[PDB]
């Protein structure tokens, strides 16, 4: 499965949108301190890019936030240039993805490492991980 | 005992010590690995007496932090003289342990 079995998720109203900020504290901290009142549900997790990845799993309402807010919070919450992805659930969304990443390259100095690819898997108890970087929102 | 570091003010009269080493847990509250690093560093402390131990949130005093240039946690720092000699990122508290014998 690309989608955790604890999550709640309704294919026919919610959306999905997995991101990898360095650490799932930090990314899991982040979205629940700021947009906890916009998203469906939220889980920590593992992710493969089509090596696992420490990331937070959100699902959510596109009538209630988009996932260009989403994304434009993720290019705040860490540094990106430095580990750092984005993992696509519809080839729709990888595509406005990379068109975000490329508008956020000058804020950033043109100097952003995120990964864009398709999820290829996920787990929650697949039972670096050493350090969480520094997460808080940037101006 | 490990003293929480609240202020740049605080930080700077900790760094004017003299040769005693000085070692400071850069962490956050949120971050799990410096979460867990914390009753580490305490035993450390205790074992350790010529050496004061200081933790300071990144959250709290984000000045100090960014002029450490502290990217992540837990960083440990280690001072002498007023002056930075070595730092170990994450928490391998080996790691810790080595750095701090080997600086006293």
């Amino acid at each position: 499965s690309l989608i955790s079995k604890t999550i709640k998720y309704d294919p026919a109203k919610d959306k999905l949108i997995t991101l990898a900020s360095g650490s799932f504290w930090g990314t899991e901290h982040m979205y629940r301190k700021y947009l906890n009142d916009r998203i469906v549900d939220s889980k920590v997790g593992y992710a493969n890019g089509e090596d696992f990845a420490e990331v937070l799993q959100v699902s959510y309402n596109p009538k209630v936030i988009t996932l260009r807010e989403l994304t434009d919070f993720f290019f705040r919450i860490h540094d990106p240039t430095t580990r750092s992805g984005l993992f696509a659930h519809s080839d729709a969304d990888l595509k406005e993805l990379a068109k975000i990443k490329e508008e956020w390259q000058p804020k950033w100095g043109n100097k952003i490492a995120t990964v864009i690819e398709p999820i290829k898997n996920f787990y929650d108890a697949e039972e670096q991980g050493y350090a969480c970087p520094t997460h808080y929102l940037r101006e | 005992m490990v003293t929480q570091l609240k202020s740049a003010s605080e930080y700077d009269s900790a760094l004017a010590s003299g040769d005693k080493l000085v070692v400071v847990d850069f962490f956050a509250t949120w971050c799990g690995p410096s979460k867990m690093i914390a009753p580490m560093i305490e035993k450390f402390a205790e074992q350790y007496s010529d050496a004061a131990f200081y933790k300071l949130d990144v959250d709290e005093v984000s000045d100090v932090a960014q002029k450490a240039e502290v990217s992540s946690m837990p960083t440990l720092i280690f001072y002498k003289g007023g002056k930075e000699v070595t730092r170990v990122v994450g928490a391998n508290p080996a790691a810790i342990k080595q750095a701090i014998a080997s600086n006293v």
